[PDB]
Parts: C-alpha cells; sequence; structure tokens
RNA sequence: GCGGGGUUGAGCAGCCUGGUAGCUCGUCGGGCUGAAAACCCGAAGAUCGUCGGUUCAAAUCCGGCCCCCGCAACCA
RNA sequence: UUCUUCUAA
RNA sequence: UGCCUGGCGGCCGUAGCGCGGUGGUCCCACCUGACCCCAUGCCGAACUCAGAAGUGAAACGCCGUAGCGCCGAUGGUAGUGUGGGGUCUCCCCAUGCGAGAGUAGGGAACUGCCAGGCAU
RNA sequence: CGUCGUAGUCCGGAUUGGAGUCUGCAACUCGACUCCAUGAAGUCGGAAUCGCUAGUAAUCGUGGAUCAGAAUGCCACGGUG
RNA sequence: UCCUCCUAAAGAGUAACGGAGGAGCACGAAGGUUGGCUAAUCCUGGUCGGACAUCAGGAGGUUAGUGCAAUGGCAUAAGCCAGCUUGACUGCGAGCGUGACGGCGCGAGCAGGUGCGAAAGCAGGUCAUAGUGAUCCGGUGGUUCUGAAUGGAAGGGCCAUC
RNA sequence: CCGACUUACCAACCCGAUGCAAACUGCGAAUACCGGAGAAUGUUAUCACGGGAGACACACGGCGGGUGCUAACGUCCGUC
C-alpha cells in the first residue's frame, strides 16, 4: 500500500477535485492507462490493480504508477456525535482528474497490454480508457 | 606590531658540531650551541643507508662454502 | 573585494544623505590621487571638483599622495564652491575612515569655508 | 518572574524616582545611571533605592 | 481536542492606496516586516508602519536592485 | 630576511626560468605562516591553554590570538565561546625569520627525522605540516617545561597549481624527501 | 474516555527541569567444608518501553504509539 | 550467641 | 569631436555568470617602506601613513563567444464577472476579462554629469 | 674498599629481535647455553593458609642419580645461624 | 486571557468541541551611538584529534543568524565584534490607525536637558507582532492646592508609585 | 595489518524525465475594494445631531468553503 513516509501535516482540508489533470501524454512507458471520469483512487485500489496487472504479464516488462495516494482521509468512528474534534485518519487516496494516465507499461506486445489493463480497470472505480505513447 | 605584548626577540648566534656559525634573530636571550643543522644533518647522506633490507639469499652464502 | 567592501562600507551613509536631500561633497582616495567633487541633491551632475590629477594643482605639490596634497585638494574645491555659492554641504567620507588624507582634505575644507 | 523591581532616587536632594527592575540574583551590585530629573532640570545622578 | 486557540485579527494592510491625497502623519500601511519600504517624504514607524512626513499623494513604485518596493509622498 | 634577501634574487630567477611565466609578479610567493596548537583539553583548566599559549608565544616571538569555538558540539563537550585554542599569523620579516629557524634547526631537531611528505599541499598549493613535540625548537628549555605538547605549521603561499608550491619549497631546499 | 507506570536476570530507587545509572536478591570467580548449604573475599553487567521532534547534547523535555495498572462509562 | 543437611549395595 | 580611464548617478539581470582574448604614457590595481599619524581581541593581512623600484600575474576594464541565467510574443488552454442551461460532488452556452507553463524568437545592456589622458 | 642514594631506579628480570656455541642422523613444531640489544608485571600481596622448638627455621653455595643433550624438581652435602 | 499561521473566498473583518504551535518572560546590556565585520554546509591538507573542537585553502552564497513560537522582515544588514555611553530622557504633540465603549497603537515636529559622532545626523528601549488585570479600598514618597470659629494638624486632592 | 574482488542488495548528492500541497511560491488572473475625474439619472437617495424604537432563536435556495460520508429538511462561516 502506498503512503507517504513522513508529512508536513496529519490531516488536511477535503478541498474540491475540479479541473482537468496534468500527466497526460504517456511519458516513460508505452501503453498506458488513462483516467476518462472523476474520482479519489485509494490506496487499496491502486495497489490492487498493480497486482492485477503485474499477474496478466507474468512480471514481463515493466510498470510504472504515475500517481501516489498522498493525501490522508479522516472518518468518525461509528456511534460518535458530530463534535469533538476532526476525525482520524484512516486511509489515503489521490485525487485524480479526467485525463491522468493511471499506469505505464512496456515490454510487452500491444495485445497484452489491452487485456492486462483492461484486468486493471476492473479493480478502479473511475471510467478507464487505453492510450499509447505519441509521438510529440 | 603592538609594543608592550610580545616576547623579546634579540639576534643571537647558534653554532653547531660542524661549526655552521649562523646568526638568527631568537626569544632565547642566552647564546645557543646546537648539534645537528640543516647542512650536517645526514638526510643526504645517512638516511639512505638506514634503511638496510638485507638479502636472506645472501644470509645463506655468506656462512659457508658448497 | 577591496574595491566592493569599500562601497558597502560606504553606501549606507550615502542613502541617508540622499533622503536628506544634501548637496554633498565626495572625497576619493587613491594611493596615488586624491578627488574631491561637490554633488547636486539628485546625485547625478556635480558642481565644483577637485583633484591632484588636475594639472593646476598638482604642480603646486611634492607628492599627490600624501596629507599636504590632501590639503590643497579640499582647500581648492572649497573655493571652487564658495565662488559658485555653494557654502552648506554635508562631507561623505565614501567609506574610509576620516583619518590621515580624508581628515586633511575637510579639514582644509572646513577652514576655507565650506559649512559642514 | 524572578526580576523583581526597583526604584532610582534622584540624587539631585529631590524625592523624584524613576522606576524600573533588575535581576537581583545575576546584578547584587546597586544600579547607577545619569537621568534627567525634571524638578531641576538638569542631568543627575540617580541611585538605585528599594522600593518599598 | 487540542486546536481551539488563535489571536485577534491585527488589521494590518495598506491604509491609503496610490494617488491618494493624505495629510503629513498618516498612517499609509500597517504591516509585520518591511514588505514595503519608505522612500521620499515617507518615514517608517517603530513597528515598520509607514507614515507620510508631508502633504500629498502617495506614490507606490519598485525601485533598486533589489526590486524592493518604495513608497512616496509626492508633492502637492 | 635572510631567506627573503635569498628569495628575491635567486628563488625568483630559478622559477621563472622552469616555468616560463609571463610576469614576475606571476611567481608563486610565501603569504604567511601560521602556528596552530589545537588544545582540547584546556577545558579542563585554563592554566593549561595558558602555558601552551606561553610556550607557543617563545616559538615565534609573538603573543598567540586564543581561538574559540566556532560553534558547539557535544562529542567534545565545549560550547561555543570557550577558549580551545591558540594560533600565530606571522608575515613580513617575521615569517622569513621563523621560516630560517624552521628548515635549518628545528627540522633537523625532530627525532627520527626521515622528511615530509609532498603529499601535504591541500591541491591549491598551501602546505601544511604538524609536529609531534614542542622541544625540537631550540626555545623551550628541557627542564623548564613538563608537558609534550604539539602544533602544525601552515604555509600559505600564492601558488596557483599544487606542484608550483611544492617547487617553490624545493627551491628553499625544503626537505620532503 | 481520563490518570499513573515502563530503569541490569528479578524487584524497586534515580527519572526534576538536559551533560552524573543505584540498591537488594540473583549470577561469576575464589576461600572455608569430607561434601553440599549458610558464611567470608573479589567480581561484572542496563540501546532507561517504542517512535518522532526540540536541542551542542534526551533515560530525562515535547508529541504520537505500544503494553500494563487504576478511575469512569451515568439520566430516561 | 547462632551454627543445618548428606542418597547408592 | 573621437578614443581610453576615474568618480557619481539613472536603470535593476535583454544589465548576471561562464569561456576565450586584451590593456599599463596617463589612470587604476597589485606593489615599496613603515620610527612616526594610525592599526592588529596575534599579524602594516586589513586599516593607516610615507612613497614609486617592478608588473598588468591577480583584480579591474574592454573585446569576442549562445554553456547557462534572463527576456519573450502569436495562437491555444486553465480560471473567472454577469446572464442562461444540464445528466448539477462537476460541466455547458452567450458575453466580457484572460493567465501560468511552453513554443517561435530576443539577448554578451543602455544612459546622464564631471574630471583626466592620448589623438584630432 | 669504592659506588649508587629511594626513584619502577645502576631494583627487577619477563618478553622479543639479531648474532652464536654445543649435543645429536636431526634442535621448525620442541633442547640447553652464550653474546649484543630489549627492559613487562612487580613497590610485600584479599578472604584464607603453610612450615618450623636448635645447628632447627631462615639464608648461602656444593654434589649426585636419571642422562647424547636437556632442572627452579628430587636425593645428598657443608657455611652462616 | 494573550500571540502566530491556515480555514478567510488576492483590501479590512469573518464561525465551529475546525487544523497546527506558543505566551504569563528576559536584558543595566541583549539599550543608545560611532567604527568595523559577513554566514550554513561541504572538499582538501594538517600533532595529539577521533563522525564532529582548533588551523590553512576551495566550493558554496544565507540553505545561517534573530534571547523564545510561528509568520512577515532583515546585506545600508534588524545578523556579528569593539569604543564611548544612558534618549529604557521630562513636558508636549499636528495628523492618522484600531475598537460599541473602556481602551490600545503609530507619529513628524516643538520646549528643556543629554549621549555618540569630525560632521550630516541618530537616540522618547530592544527586527516587529505574546510576556497581561479595570474600578474600589489601602500603603509610600512628593506637593501648602484644601484645612468645618481662627492658627495648625488630622483627613482629602493632585503628581509619582506599590 | 592492508584488504581481495563480485552482487537478481540498498542508497545520499547530482543529472534528466514526471506528479502533489489549506498551513509550498522564482508566477498570477477575473471580480472585489480604496482614491481621482466626468456625464446622465435618482422625491438627498448621503452625512451630522436630537426624540422614540424594535431586534441580538433565523430559515431555505445559489455560489465560495470548514466539518460530516463533497450523508442529512445536518452543522458552522462568507456572499447574494
Ligand atoms: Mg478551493
Ligand atoms: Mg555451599
Ligand atoms: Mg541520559
Ligand atoms: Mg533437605
Ligand atoms: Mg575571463
Ligand atoms: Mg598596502
Ligand atoms: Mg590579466
Ligand atoms: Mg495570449
Ligand atoms: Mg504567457
Ligand atoms: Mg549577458
Ligand atoms: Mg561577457
Ligand atoms: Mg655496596
Ligand atoms: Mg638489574
Ligand atoms: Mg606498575
Ligand atoms: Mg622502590
Ligand atoms: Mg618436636
Ligand atoms: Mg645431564
Ligand atoms: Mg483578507
Ligand atoms: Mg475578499
Ligand atoms: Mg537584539
Ligand atoms: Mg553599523
Ligand atoms: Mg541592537
Ligand atoms: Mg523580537
Ligand atoms: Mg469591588
Ligand atoms: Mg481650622
Ligand atoms: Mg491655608
Ligand atoms: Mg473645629
Ligand atoms: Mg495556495
Ligand atoms: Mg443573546
Ligand atoms: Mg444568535
Ligand atoms: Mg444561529
Ligand atoms: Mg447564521
Ligand atoms: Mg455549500
Ligand atoms: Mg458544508
Ligand atoms: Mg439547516
Ligand atoms: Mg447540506
Ligand atoms: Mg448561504
Ligand atoms: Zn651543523
Amino acid at each position: 500500500m502506498l503512503q507517504p513516509k513522513r508529512t508536513k501535516f496529519r490531516k488536511m482540508h477535503k478541498g474540491r477535485n475540479r479541473g482537468l489533470a496534468q500527466g497526460t501524454d504517456v511519458s516513460f512507458g508505452s501503453f498506458g492507462l488513462k483516467a476518462v471520469g472523476r474520482g479519489r483512487l485509494t490506496a487499496r485500489q491502486i495497489e490492487a490493480a498493480r497486482r492485477a496487472m503485474t499477474r496478466a504479464v507474468k512480471r514481463q516488462g515493466k510498470i510504472w504508477i504515475r500517481v501516489f495516494p498522498d493525501k490522508p482521509i479522516t472518518e468518525k468512528p461509528l456511534a460518535v456525535r458530530m463534535g469533538k474534534g476532526k476525525g482520524n485518519v484512516e486511509y489515503w487516496v489521490a485525487l485524480i482528474q479526467p485525463g491522468k494516465v493511471l499506469y505505464e507499461m512496456d515490454g510487452v506486445p500491444e495485445e497484452l497490454a489491452r487485456e492486462a489493463f483492461k484486468l486493471a480497470a476492473a479493480k478502479l472505480p473511475i471510467k478507464t480508457t487505453f492510450v499509447t505513447k505519441t509521438v510529440m | 606590531m603592538k609594543k608592550d605584548i610580545h616576547p623579546k626577540y634579540e639576534e643571537i648566534t647558534a653554532s653547531c658540531s660542524c661549526g655552521n656559525v649562523m646568526k638568527i634573530r631568537s626569544t632565547v636571550g642566552h647564546d645557543l650551541n646546537l648539534d645537528v643543522c640543516s647542512k650536517c644533518h645526514p638526510f643526504f647522506t645517512g638516511k639512505q643507508r638506514d634503511v638496510a633490507t638485507g638479502g636472506r639469499v645472501d644470509r645463506f652464502n655468506k656462512r659457508f662454502n658448497i | 573585494d577591496k574595491k566592493s567592501a569599500r562601497i558597502r562600507r560606504a553606501t549606507r551613509a550615502r542613502r541617508k544623505l540622499q533622503e536628506l536631500g544634501a548637496t554633498r561633497l565626495v572625497v576619493h582616495r587613491t594611493p596615488r590621487h586624491i578627488y574631491a567633487q561637490v554633488i547636486a541633491p539628485n546625485g547625478s551632475e556635480v558642481l565644483v571638483a577637485a583633484s591632484t590629477v588636475e594639472k593646476a594643482i598638482a604642480e603646486q605639490l611634492k607628492y599627490t599622495g600624501n596629507k599636504d596634497a590632501a590639503a590643497a585638494v579640499g582647500k581648492a574645491v572649497a573655493e571652487r564652491a564658495l565662488e559658485k555659492g555653494i557654502k552648506d554641504v554635508s562631507f561623505d567620507r565614501s567609506g574610509f575612515q576620516y583619518h590621515g588624507r580624508v581628515q586633511a582634505l575637510a579639514d582644509a575644507a572646513r577652514e576655507a569655508g565650506l559649512q559642514f | 518572574g524572578i526580576r523583581e523591581k526597583i526604584k532610582l532616587v534622584s540624587s539631585a536632594g529631590t524625592g523624584h524616582f524613576y522606576t524600573t527592575t533588575k535581576n537581583k540574583r545575576t546584578k547584587p551590585e546597586k544600579l547607577e545611571l545619569k537621568k534627567f530629573d525634571p524638578v531641576v532640570r538638569q542631568h543627575v545622578i540617580y541611585k538605585e533605592a528599594k522600593i518599598k | 481536542t487540542r486546536n481551539g486557540r488563535d489571536s485577534e485579527a491585527k488589521r494590518l494592510g495598506v491604509k491609503r492606496f496610490g494617488g491618494e491625497s493624505v495629510l503629513a502623519g498618516s498612517i499609509i500601511v500597517r504591516q509585520r516586516g518591511t514588505k514595503f519600504h519608505a522612500g521620499a517624504n515617507v518615514g517608517c514607524g517603530r513597528d515598520h508602519t509607514l507614515f507620510a512626513k508631508a502633504d500629498g499623494k502617495v506614490k507606490f513604485e519598485v525601485k533598486g536592485p533589489k526590486n524592493r518596493k518604495f513608497i512616496s509622498i509626492e508633492a502637492e | 630576511a635572510k631567506l627573503h634577501d635569498y628569495y628575491k634574487d635567486e628563488v625568483v630567477k630559478k622559477l621563472m626560468t622552469e616555468f616560463n611565466y609571463n610576469s614576475v609578479m606571476q611567481v608563486p610567493r610565501v603569504e604567511k605562516i601560521t602556528l596552530n596548537m589545537g588544545v582540547g583539553e584546556a577545558i579542563a583548566d585554563k592554566k593549561l591553554l595558558d602555558n601552551a599559549a606561553a610556550d607557543l608565544a617563545a616559538i615565534s616571538g609573538q603573543k598567540p590570538l586564543i581561538t574559540k569555538a566556532r560553534k558547539s558540539v557535544a562529542g567534545f563537550k565545549i560550547r561555543q565561546g570557550y577558549p580551545i585554542g591558540c594560533k600565530v599569523t606571522l608575515r613580513g620579516e617575521r615569517m622569513w625569520e621563523f621560516f630560517e629557524r624552521l628548515i635549518t634547526i628545528a627540522v633537523p631537531r625532530i627525532r627520527d627525522f626521515r622528511g615530509l611528505s609532498a603529499k601535504s599541499f591541500d591541491g591549491r598549493g598551501n602546505y601544511s605540516m604538524g609536529v609531534r613535540e614542542q622541544i625540537i625548537f631550540p626555545e623551550i628549555d628541557y627542564d623548564k617545561v613538563d608537558r609534550v605538547r604539539g602544533l602544525d605549521i601552515t604555509i600559505t603561499t600564492t601558488a596557483k597549481s599544487d606542484e608550483e608550491g611544492r617547487a617553490l619549497l624545493a627551491a628553499f631546499d625544503f626537505p620532503f624527501r
């Protein structure tokens, strides 16, 4: 599970998640899994989809994870009234805008990358798509 | 330099066993008799001999004859 | 190095006289020559100037970089300033010690008629 | 709050006084300053006395 | 919990903007540091408060090699 | 200034030939000699510092500048500001006369002297050496002292490269090897 | 939920406003004894619960945690 | 003054 | 008037670094000497003084150079005031404003007053 | 008789290096001795404990057995006492 | 109760049992002024000396420093040394800031007297913002202002202060 | 003692590429706010002083947010 080792602060405001993304082009590898929808990927959802694509390539090739869950998410416990401080940090998410490349991959054929990213996208809440390295 | 804080610094004569009379400015006050100077120190002849490794075969052949 | 540290040593009193609106006399000291000039409060133009690099002053002197030459500059720059009607100035030592040739110039300028 | 407070009595004969504080632990010797005395209108040496 | 505190708002900022005629002694900027600097006919207070030493219009300008912001009172 | 006189006539003629400098100001020259005694044991008492500064004032005839800690470190149990050493800078005539007494008297008086290192020129010509024992200078009386100090000598020169300072001291027959 | 504690093998001091690790029993080595106890002599050992921070420097100060011991979890 | 105990045939 | 230099500004990196080159009649720099004026929590290093033997090595100035720093459109994109709309955690339409980053490109400053030197 | 003059010493001799002699087919493991150099610990010993009643203890040398060589052990011997 | 940052939506202000930290002092120099100076870290070399003392060179360019929290400042340094000193002055204060108010804050200049500086000048505490408590009652010093027939006195007032 | 080397091991700095930030900023809007000038318009709409109040339990909706679960006809602010 991805998680920051140190943090400058323990808790963070909820914020908003509007706007387009920045990691748009396939930077490192040859094939990419691009987010189309909007939302947040938890640290469990990122690591479960990595396992689902690592097994589909039989650890052949190299897999990048472009995102990282760095936003702490608090929850209040069950049967606790709405006052008395902010809740405890429970898990970590990464805010995902449309256009964000979520994963990259090379060292595999194209058809193997389609079937690997399709098995990975079934673990992710947001709607994704398949992209390739564009020249320029 | 300042006036009072420094020690007395006076020119004296330093002679050695090789007779190298040399006048230096110093804080000794009385006259000085040396033992080795840079002229007569065995750094340029004596220290070359003072390695003295020696041969093991040469030690063997010296002790007798076949 | 020595040139740069002299400017930092001078740039506080120069900015202080810059906001006082003071017509200010600038001394500049080299090992061979010594310079003087009175600068307008805008800081962009001068009024009078004197030196041991000028022929009319240096030929009356023994060496251009001693205290007697430095007193001759401060006397000369004051007599040119009072000719043009400049009477009240403020002495900018320009990062030197107020001592020796710098002091001998300013003591000559006070005595010859400038007012600071 | 170890820094106690004192008063500086004028030595000009007037009972005028400035009041101030000092650390009596680290400065056992008495404080003496030359201050302005508005009654005599001169600068006169004041000496430390107890605030009482 | 542990986070109930805060201090009172010290109401800093710029009290008179540019091109705005003031009397002598009028506070122009209250600020912590010298975020602004005193130019012509402008004094700097004890707590780095910039007040006008004369009467006239406020002029904001950037001078110097460090590109610091100077406040001056133009004559009027 | 005997070696200073020896510098100006024969050392300068020597180095200008074997380096082909354009100007005579381009030649190296020695600038200052610094005599440090790091006395880290003076935190116990000032008298060890007060007598080691007295000893180094006898070696080079100047009152030493008592140096202090630049910052505080706990591995040595010192705080920023404790008097922790003494130095003497030697320039001018007093530089040369100590430099005369060093390479002629005190360096032969080293016990088991067998040379110096040519690997002590700090990448930029400045040479630094360290002596084990203050008795090699004849200024110290052997009966009057009790404690073996040590100091280190640092010759700061104007040589740009590393070898140009090595050639400079060799013109003064500095006993490298 | 709130307090207190965590220190040689064991049980406890010192934890004090940060520069400095103690006792008892146990353990080791002798001695005495026919031999084992008791006794006598001489010994030694601690990363001070963890994890961050403050500091020149933390067993110590601060924060978070873990374990343990207390206290309270009431009114319908 | 106190001063205990020792299996195997 | 030209060239070169010194001083004081304006301006505040298109003005800064780097790299290569170059300057000593004057100027400047290093430099020579220091009992003194003065100075070193030691040291004539600095500061200061008396000077002018040497050198432009360093420094400084100047010239060249796109390794940088810096500057930087146009178009687009983000945002957003008002009005309207939708599938309303976020977007769209009309209209007004319009970045940042990046791209093309620019770029080895410009200028005032005075003084000195050498020429004209 | 001279010398050291209270010190780790002109006390103490370990250790180690170099050079040797002799024994013995043969001295590396693993001999003894010599020479030159080296100069540890040790400044009278905790609890405890041993021997000894007169030529005794204490101390000082001497010899033998075994044995090519190889004792501070063992067995004898006298001196001082 | 008070200070600093965020929330706070680019003036001010802005709530929650919202997110994070501090204060209830210190300083007779850690104030004033004049003069001077410029860091952290790393690299190499060097007696003891070692990851780390001090010394000499170089890179670096404030990543340091600020009596203490945070933020904003700071090279003309507000950072760091030394000399002389008490302006940590008294009476005032145009004009503004900030509050419902009590209050709090900034302030050129003026009068007196002073310190430093050759001089221009600077100084009415400290880089700034925390380090605090109304009124009553009472204490102390000063002051003929008042003094219950009158002269005093007591007591009160005013000024300083607890 | 010095090490010798190699190894499906980790890794500072630095370099290149790539993200993120309420308490990051070498950048930086729209609006808002302050000041000036000018018309047109508005029953002075503005300010000062005085007489009398009421009110200090707000609600939902839009937008910008904290909190909550971007849960609530929830809660707490800004603005309409
Ligand atoms: Mg937002
Ligand atoms: Mg027993
Ligand atoms: Mg401890
Ligand atoms: Mg039993
Ligand atoms: Mg160059
Ligand atoms: Mg000089
Ligand atoms: Mg050159
Ligand atoms: Mg555009
Ligand atoms: Mg742009
Ligand atoms: Mg350029
Ligand atoms: Mg250039
Ligand atoms: Mg004898
Ligand atoms: Mg002996
Ligand atoms: Mg011993
Ligand atoms: Mg003895
Ligand atoms: Mg018997
Ligand atoms: Mg035998
Ligand atoms: Mg605001
Ligand atoms: Mg706003
Ligand atoms: Mg201070
Ligand atoms: Mg200063
Ligand atoms: Mg100060
Ligand atoms: Mg402060
Ligand atoms: Mg009451
Ligand atoms: Mg009466
Ligand atoms: Mg009366
Ligand atoms: Mg009466
Ligand atoms: Mg932000
Ligand atoms: Mg109410
Ligand atoms: Mg209400
Ligand atoms: Mg309400
Ligand atoms: Mg409301
Ligand atoms: Mg809302
Ligand atoms: Mg809400
Ligand atoms: Mg509601
Ligand atoms: Mg709601
Ligand atoms: Mg609302
Ligand atoms: Zn000799």
